[PDB]
RNA sequence: AGUUCAAGAGGGCGUGAAACCGUUAAGAGGUAAACGGGUGGGGUCCGCGCAGUCCGCCCGGAGGAUUCAACCCGGCGGCG
RNA sequence: CCACCCGACCCGUCUUGAAACACGGACCAAGGAGUCUAACACGUGCGCGAGUCGGGGGCUCGCACGAAAGCCGCCGUGGC
RNA sequence: GAAAAUGGAUGGCGCUGGAGCGUCGGGCCCAUACCCGGCCGUCGCCGGCAGUCGAGAGUGGACGGGAGCGGCGGGCCGGAGCCCCGCGGACGCUACGCCGCGACGAGUAGGAGGGCCGCUGCGGUGAGCCUUGAAGCCUAGGGCGCGGGCCCGGGUGGAG
C-alpha cells in the first residue's frame, strides 16, 4: 500500500535529493517535488501531474486511473490544456475538485500550473 | 564497523577514557588468573565459590559413551509419535493402546515429570523412573523393558 | 530589479567574527580551525575573563533565519537544469547556486531557464 | 542559581521501539494515534509494549494462555499479547480461541485453526476493538530468562542461591573451597 | 533564620504578590493566573473559584490554606530596590535576616 | 629571437603548499610581540545601489482576437 | 591594516597546588598511538522457536562477477 | 617600650575642618546573582495534529407515536428544502513530520547521544560534473553554520 511503500522510499529513492539543509523528491506526479508522503507521486492509487506541455505553451495534467496501478504502460492520462489562465486554471480546479480526485492537491496543482504558465510567458529584461 | 566504536569519539581527549591519574598500563594486577588466593581473593571468593580445592574421586579414562542416557518425561511422552497415533487410539472401540519405542526416539530412561492423558500406552524403554511406571500404570498403560 | 524573497524578516546575528582556536594566532601549525581545549590548566576552558571566547549552543541563529542569505533566500547547490526545476515551487524562498564544477556552456543554459522560472542565482556571472 | 539535581531529569524510556521494521513502524503509527484519540488505556500499555524489545517481550506459551484464559469469565473474550505464541506440546487438547500477537509459530497456528480458533494481527485487532473492550492482555514470563539466574546476591554469599558462571559443570568445577564444610567453610 | 528574612504580611501585601506575582501549578507547569478559569478548573473543588477566593483563602488562612498556598508557585521576586541592610546579620542586629514582623511589607513593596 | 596549447613545461624539467627569504605597495612603531570585547579611521573589493516594491482583484480610457455562456457530436476519465 | 578604552601571564603534563626559578616544546611539512583474533558476560536488532544451527562434507556439464549464490534432510553426525 | 641587611610600599598618589579612629543617616556605583523581555539548546508535559472535515461540527441528542405550548398558514379545519445570484474557499502532515506550553543550562576524570562534521575505498543511485577545464593549490573576493566544517567568485593547474 501507499503507506508501506512510503516506509520504503521515505529515505532510500532514486529521485531523492538531501543537500543544504533540504529535502527534494524529483520524481514524476510530485507537484512541489517535496519528499512527503501526500505529494509523493508514485506511492498512491490516485495522483495529479502537472508539466508544461511538449512545445511551449499550455500544460499537461496528467491523472492516474483507479484501474492497472500495476501496469505502468497505461496507468496514466494525459490531457493537454492549452487556453488562457483563467480558463486553464478552472479547468484544473474542476479536474480535482468535481471529480473527488485527490482534493488535497487542489491547491497544489493550481499553483503548480499558474507556475508553468508565467514561465511561457516571455521573460522582459 | 570501525565507525560506531567508542575510538572516534575519543580522539581528541588525551587518556582515551583510560584517566590521567591511574593511566592505562600494562598489567596493574597480574595476568591472567593471576593472585586468585592473595591479592584477587575477594573477587575469587564472591563470585567463584568453590574455584580452589580438591573434592571427589578422580577417574581415569572416562568415556562418556557408557553414560549415555538420554532421559524423555512423560509430559512430553506422546509427542514421539504421530498425532493420528494418539487420536486414533483414544476412540478405538477395543482397549487397544499404541506401543510407544523411546529407544527408536533416541532415549533410554523415561522420567515422571508431568501427567498423562487418560489412555491406555504401552512404554518401551531401557530404564524407568519410579513415579513414571507408577503414572504409565495409573492411565492403564504398561511399561516394557528393551536392552 | 532583482527577484525578491516572499518575506524579509530582520536577520539577527548573536556574533559575526568566527570563533578561532587558541593560540592559533601564536603559531602557524594551529589553523584557526576551532578545537576544543582539554588541557588540565587551560585558561580558555577554565573561561577565564579577556580570553578566547568557547562556541556553544547558546549562540545558535534564529530557526526562522538560520542558513538563510543576506538577500533573504536560502542557498540550494544546483549542477543541472533537472536539478533546477526542484526549485519552480519553491523560487520564493529558495535560490539556486551553479555548482563550481559545471562548465561554461551549461551554466548559461541553467542560468537562462532560471530566468524563465523566475529562480533567483546567487552566481549568474561566474565563468561569463 | 537554583537549588536542584539535574541527574533524574531525563526519564529513560523508550518513546519508539529500536526496530526498523516498518510493519512494526506502522503498528507504533497506528497505536499513536489510537492511544492519543482514545480514553482506552489499553491502547495505552499497547503503544509502549510495541516499543520494548525482544527480552522484555518474552514469548507467551500455548499452555500458559490457554490456562490464563480459561479463568472465570473469560469466555469469548480475546487474548492479546504483545509478541510471540509458541506451541506448548506438553498440551494436548487446544481449545477454541480467540488470539492476537505480533507472532504466531507454524505449529502453534496450525493448533489454533484446527480447533476452529481465530488469530488475528493488531491492524485487525485495532478495527475489531479500538479500545480493546473484551479483551484479555498477556504477558509472557519475563524473568523466565536464563540469564536472571545470575542476577541478584553474589554466589559467594550467605543464602544466595544465584547461578555462577562455570566454562563448565562438573565434580572439578566450583565444588570445594567456599561450597561445602570440608574444605574451607560454605556460606 | 540566617537563611530567610520573614514576617507577617498585611492585607495590601497578599494581594499586590497574588496579582502582579502570582503564578499557578497546573499540571507541574508555571502558569500566570490570567484568568480564573485556570483557579476554578484547580481549586473549584475547595469552594475557591476566583482570585478574590485563593486572596481571601490565603490571607485568613482558611480550612484549604495548603491546597491553595501549595497551587501558588513560589513568588519569584526581584532585588529588593533601595538595597538590603546586611543580608549576614539579623533584623534585630541592623541586619535582614530573620522575623521583622510587620516590617516585612516595606521590604515586599521594595522587591514585588 | 625561436619551438610548443604551454618553457608562467628549458634537461632532478607535471602540480609546486608551509616554514624562511628578496622585492613592491599600504599601514604602524619609546612599556617585547601577540590576544578577547567594543567602537572608530583608512583600504580592498562587492551590491553596482546610484531613482529602486511587485503580485492579485475592481474601476476608467484606449485598442486587438484562434471569442464566452449554453447546446450538439466524438474521445477519455472519475464516481455509483 | 591601524588607533584607542577595558580585559588579558604559555601551552601540553604530572600534581593538593603551574605563569612558575617543575619537565617537553626553535620553526614548517608529511608520518604518528585502544587494533585484530579467540573466549566470555550483558544490552540491543533480526530469523525461527521447544527447538535452533550446517559452520565440516556433498550436489548444481566449477571458474568474468562467482573463492559468490542455490540446494541437501535417511547430510543434524554433532553443538547448544 | 619598637633593632637587619638592593630602594619601597594603608595597592599607589596623597590625606590632618579628615581621604584617620568610633557610633550613625540619606543618596549613589556594579556580578555571569535576582526580576522583566528576546533568541539557542536541553528536559518535562500518560502534551496536541490522520477531521485536508468551507456543512465537517464534535455533553445526549435523535426517532416513532399519544397529548400539547412558543412562533409560522381568521374568512379557527391548516407542518418545507441543504446547499447554491456566486460551483468556490490560504498553509499544512519528510508522522523519523509539524505544532503548543512550562522549567531548566558550571564542569576535570569518566559515560552516553547527535553530527546535512571530516578522510579513504566497496555495493547502489544521481540519463551526476568534467579539455567550453577534474583533482590539487593560492586568495585584502561573497556567504552559511554555535561548531566540526561547507558552498560559491577570481587566479593557477591540466584529467579526472
Ligand atoms: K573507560
Ligand atoms: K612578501
Ligand atoms: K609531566
Ligand atoms: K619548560
Ligand atoms: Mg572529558
Ligand atoms: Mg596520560
Ligand atoms: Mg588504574
Ligand atoms: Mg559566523
Ligand atoms: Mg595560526
Ligand atoms: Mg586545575
Ligand atoms: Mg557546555
Ligand atoms: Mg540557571
Ligand atoms: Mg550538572
Ligand atoms: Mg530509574
Ligand atoms: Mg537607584
Ligand atoms: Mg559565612
Ligand atoms: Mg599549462
Ligand atoms: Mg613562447
Ligand atoms: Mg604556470
Ligand atoms: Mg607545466
Ligand atoms: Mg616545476
Ligand atoms: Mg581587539
Ligand atoms: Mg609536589
Ligand atoms: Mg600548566
Ligand atoms: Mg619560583
Ligand atoms: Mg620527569
Ligand atoms: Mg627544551
Ligand atoms: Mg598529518
Ligand atoms: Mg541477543
Ligand atoms: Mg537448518
Ligand atoms: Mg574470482
Ligand atoms: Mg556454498
Ligand atoms: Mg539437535
Ligand atoms: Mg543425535
Ligand atoms: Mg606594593
Ligand atoms: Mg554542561
Ligand atoms: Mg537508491
Ligand atoms: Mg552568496
Amino acid at each position: 500500500s501507499a503507506h508501506l511503500q512510503w516506509m520504503v522510499v521515505r529515505n532510500c529513492s532514486s529521485f531523492l535529493i538531501k543537500r543544504n539543509k533540504q529535502t527534494y523528491s524529483t520524481e514524476p506526479n510530485n507537484l512541489k517535488a517535496r519528499n512527503s508522503f501526500r505529494y509523493n507521486g508514485l506511492i498512491h492509487r490516485k495522483t495529479v501531474g502537472v508539466e508544461p506541455a511538449a512545445d511551449g505553451k499550455g500544460v499537461v495534467v496528467v491523472i492516474k486511473r483507479r484501474s492497472g496501478q500495476r501496469k505502468p504502460a497505461t496507468s496514466y492520462v494525459r490531457t493537454t490544456i492549452n487556453k488562457n489562465a483563467r480558463a486553464t486554471l478552472s479547468s484544473i480546479r474542476h479536474m480535482i475538485r468535481k471529480n473527488k480526485y485527490r482534493p488535497d492537491l487542489r491547491m497544489a496543482a493550481i499553483r503548480r500550473a499558474s507556475a508553468i504558465l508565467r514561465s511561457q510567458k516571455p521573460v522582459m529584461v | 564497523p570501525s565507525r560506531l566504536r567508542k575510538t572516534r569519539k575519543l580522539r581528541g581527549h588525551v587518556s582515551h577514557g583510560h584517566g590521567r591519574i591511574g593511566k592505562h598500563r600494562k598489567h596493574p594486577g597480574g595476568r591472567g588468573n593471576a593472585g586468585g588466593l592473595h591479592h584477587h581473593r575477594i573477587n575469587f571468593d564472591k563470585y567463584h565459590p568453590g574455584y580452589f580445592g580438591k573434592v571427589g574421586m578422580k577417574h581415569y579414562h572416562l568415556k562418556r559413551n557408557q553414560s549415555f542416557c538420554p532421559t524423555v518425561n512423560l509430559d512430553k511422552l506422546w509427542t514421539l509419535v504421530s498425532e493420528q497415533t494418539r487420536v486414533n487410539a483414544a476412540k478405538n472401540k477395543t482397549g487397544a493402546a499404541p506401543i510407544i519405542d523411546v529407544v527408536r526416539s533416541g532415549y533410554y530412561k523415561v522420567l515422571g515429570k508431568g501427567k498423562l492423558p487418560k489412555q491406555p500406552v504401552i512404554v518401551k524403554a531401557k530404564f524407568f523412573s519410579r513415579r513414571a511406571e507408577e503414572k504409565i500404570k495409573s492411565v492403564g498403560g504398561a511399561c516394557v523393558l528393551v536392552a | 530589479a532583482a527577484l525578491r524573497p516572499l518575506v524579509k524578516p530582520k536577520i539577527v546575528k548573536k556574533r559575526t567574527k568566527k570563533f578561532i582556536r587558541h593560540q592559533s594566532d601564536r603559531y602557524v601549525k594551529i589553523k584557526r580551525n576551532w578545537r576544543k581545549p582539554r588541557g588540565i590548566d587551560n585558561r580558555v576552558r577554565r573561561r577565564f575573563k579577556g580570553q578566547i571566547l568557547m562556541p556553544n549552543i547558546g549562540y545558535g541563529s534564529n530557526k526562522k533565519t538560520k542558513h538563510m542569505l543576506p538577500s533573504g533566500f536560502r542557498k540550494f547547490l544546483v549542477h543541472n537544469v533537472k536539478e533546477l526545476e526542484v526549485l519552480l515551487m519553491c523560487n520564493k524562498s529558495y535560490c539556486a547556486e551553479i555548482a563550481h564544477n559545471v562548465s561554461s556552456k551549461n551554466r548559461k543554459a541553467i542560468v537562462e531557464r532560471a530566468a524563465q522560472l523566475a529562480i533567483r542565482v546567487t552566481n549568474p556571472n561566474a565563468r561569463l | 542559581g537554583v537549588d536542584i539535581r539535574h541527574n533524574k531529569d531525563r526519564k529513560v524510556r523508550r518513546k519508539e521501539p529500536k526496530s526498523q521494521d516498518i510493519y512494526l513502524r506502522l503498528l507504533v503509527k497506528l497505536y499513536r494515534f489510537l492511544a492519543r484519540r482514545t480514553n482506552s488505556t489499553f491502547n495505552q500499555v499497547v503503544l509502549k509494549r510495541l516499543f520494548m524489545s525482544r527480552t522484555n517481550r518474552p514469548p507467551l506459551s500455548l499452555s500458559r494462555m490457554i490456562r490464563k484464559m480459561k479463568l472465570p469469565g473469560r469466555e469469548n473474550k480475546t487474548a492479546v499479547v504483545v509478541g510471540t505464541i509458541t506451541d506448548d506440546v506438553r498440551v494436548q487438547e487446544v481449545p477454541k480461541l480467540k488470539v492476537c500477537a505480533l507472532r504466531v509459530t507454524s505449529r502453534a497456528r496450525s493448533r489454533i485453526l484446527r480447533a476452529g480458533g481465530k488469530i488475528l494481527t493488531f491492524d485487525q485487532l485495532a478495527l475489531d476493538s479500538p479500545k480493546g473492550c473484551g479483551t484479555v492482555l498477556l504477558s509472557g514470563p519475563r524473568k523466565g530468562r536464563e540469564v536472571y539466574r545470575h542476577f541478584g546476591k553474589a554466589p559467594g554469599t550467605p543464602h544466595s542461591h544465584t547461578k555462577p558462571y562455570v566454562r563448565s559443570k562438573g565434580r572439578k568445577f566450583e565444588r570445594a573451597r567456599g561450597r561445602r564444610a570440608s574444605r574451607g567453610y560454605k556460606n | 533564620e540566617p537563611y530567610i528574612a520573614w514576617g507577617y504580611p498585611n492585607l495590601k501585601s497578599v494581594n499586590e504578590l497574588i496579582y502582579k506575582r502570582g503564578y499557578g501549578k497546573i499540571n507541574k507547569k508555571r502558569i500566570a493566573l490570567t484568568d480564573n478559569a485556570l483557579i476554578a478548573r484547580s481549586l473549584g473543588k475547595y469552594g475557591i473559584i476566583c482570585m478574590e477566593d485563593l486572596i481571601h483563602e490565603i490571607y485568613t488562612v482558611g480550612k484549604r490554606f495548603k491546597e491553595a498556598n501549595n497551587f501558588l508557585w513560589p513568588f519569584k521576586l526581584s532585588s529588593p530596590r533601595g538595597g538590603m541592610k546586611k543580608k549576614t546579620t539579623h533584623f534585630v542586629e541592623g541586619g535582614d535576616a530573620g522575623n521583622r514582623e510587620d516590617q516585612i511589607n516595606r521590604l515586599i513593596r521594595r522587591m514585588n
